[PDB]
């Protein structure tokens, strides 16, 4: 990507945001990988929207890129697993355990086993490591603390957490300059000239 | 139609 | 929305498309509601990505906006229901029937009942209306035919199916004019001047 | 002749009950088909033990022997279905609806459709015909009353509801007569009976 | 004295079998606990009728009576668990693992963990200890062999595996002696025996 | 109506 | 070892 | 850095 193209993406991010196209902002953030929106991430975590959270993360890192991003995905999936136990949906919990958590076993066989054993518990607070789990909201809040630490330390996010400072509506400003450039090439008056479209260059005649 | 701020005068 | 803002969205749609930000294109299409991408819609239907399909439709119409859009959502949900029966997942099929299809009962109690009765069949081809269902792919293909008809006749899509014709990279062209405008305000040579950024106006000094 | 065997079963039934072999009594009642224990049937229905209730019935009649038996099996499987809806196990209710209730479709196509459509309801008490039935205990009781009438009217159950009037432990009494008849041949007595397995002798 | 009652049960067992009242025979064997029918136990295990296999055992021993009985229940519940994995019903296997197998955790904490971890495997034959067991028919057979040894060694089963040697229809024979002893008092005969329910008379 | 063996 | 009533 | 086509001469 050109640096031109890269900066143009950032202008577009500012535009979409101001025009309040919220879902389009975060899709572009993800796809471009240029900027990671913490505020968004926290919000999705509190809401427990794990599919969206992982999808948003997928724009920035894979699960085994480094030990930070790894512990990030593990924390998220582990909570998803715990919540399934706390609604007593042991059918979903096993599904989670095999399809989402097994990738971590390769790297640590014993932790995967100790977490597997949580299925056979009447309540996972019987485990002294997990005795600290209160309500869902608090668990998500506690885990978000850890997540923000992992992310800010992750070298693949570290320089992506702060949006480029610019004057508001920079793209609109540039567009206006384009209209000025086009009109300045006309050979007729007058100010208050009519601009029919952005699609084709404006003329006066 | 479109908004247009002139930038000379 | 200004007509300026509206046209700027279209330029951005062209940009994202050319830069191949595929998911961002369709999120913006949906959120803005300005353009409905048939090609995309067909592709998602063949893939049977019902959640995305309905989400994409939600940018353009609600389920009860008119009888076209209604028959659109019904067709989609009915197929989702049939596929769940054809994988013998009668647990999901009932879930679908109550949570997705019941809204149609208000408008037609009898059709909802006749479709409910499909649960107790060994195979839904025993119903002569549904005897025509072959494989999944063919069913989706047949139903897509109907869908394209419903959409093109739907007054809320009818004028949204054809993208505004423009020269390629119109936005990039406009940006270039902005650079020309900025530089033309400088008081020094020379062509091949250095442009440091789109973020703040360029100067020569 | 064969009524020897039939009667001997009743003596064994009485013996088993006096020995508190409860499960063995009712299996025998069922396998022999000689006696229908209404008191036990009432119990199990109140307990909602539907599989056992049906298995016990099966020693007496099939679902399609006559209109009485069919209405008995229907009501049992209907209530079994509703109870699944009442605990919001719509998966079990579907299982019931196909595996148990589908047989009644042939005989009444529309009633099967109507009962199927109770799945789609947020609560089946939205149906006017079924707006009546709660809680489970009462419905069972109301059902039991109807089941009792259906059974007492069912031809295959007419002369199977009253247990023969017997002195207590008739079989034990007969076993004693057998020992007397063995001892009376002893050459001579002597009361140190060693077994029932082989005839006793004195020497 | 009480061995009258115990022996009379064996006569009834023999009578029930001769009358082909199969279900009633085994309920009685179980409720009385007097005789363990290995031939029947073998059958049901081959059929994988685990609930009935366990219910039949329960008339003889509890899971924690001795180390033999516990290993018997363990192997039964292990195989029941594996079979669920083999049909990819990991939901049922979890149910089994908590409701049936958890009792054995107390006595061996690590073995319960190890068997739990078989859930996470794409196929449990990835475990070296269990890389051996297929198909189901063979495993059952291999298990049955071990179960037989465990039973024949279990103290609570020692003198319950051999049915007493009896002439055919001993009970019917005794019932006849009773009728003879009734008829010998008639004042006088005459063979038109009307019932077993009350003593016969001639007049 | 019952089987009866007279011995003897 | 068995209960036996002698009548009479 | 950025690409720049001049549009006079
Ligand atoms: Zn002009
Ligand atoms: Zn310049
Ligand atoms: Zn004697
Ligand atoms: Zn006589």
């Amino acid at each position: 990507m050109s640096s031109l193209s890269r900066e143009l993406v950032f202008l577009i991010l500012q535009f979409l945001d101001e025009e309040k196209f919220k879902e389009t902002v975060h899709k572009l953030e993800q796809e471009s990988g240029f900027f990671f929106n913490m505020k968004y991430f926290e919000e999705k975590v509190h809401a427990g929207e794990w599919d969206e959270v992982e999808k948003y993360l997928s724009g920035f890192t894979k699960v085994d890129d480094n030990r930070y991003s790894m512990k990030i995905f593990f924390e998220i999936r582990k909570q998803k697993y715990l919540e399934a136990l706390d609604r007593h949906d042991r059918a979903k919990a096993v599904d989670i355990l095999v399809k989402d958590l097994k990738v971590f076993s390769t790297f640590n066989e014993e932790l995967y086993k100790e977490i597997t054993q949580l299925l056979t518990l009447e309540n996972f607070r019987e485990n002294e490591q997990l005795s600290k789990y209160g309500d869902t909201k608090s668990a998500r809040s506690i885990m978000l603390i850890e997540l923000k630490k992992l992310i800010e330390a992750n070298p693949l996010f570290r320089e992506k957490l702060v949006f480029p400072t610019l004057k508001a509506s920079r793209l609109r400003t540039l567009i206006n300059q384009s209209l000025n450039w086009q009109h300045q090439l006309c050979k007729n008056p007058r100010p208050n000239p009519d601009i029919k479209t952005l699609f084709t260059d404006h003329t006066c005649t | 139609n479109l908004i247009y701020l002139d930038l000379n005068l």
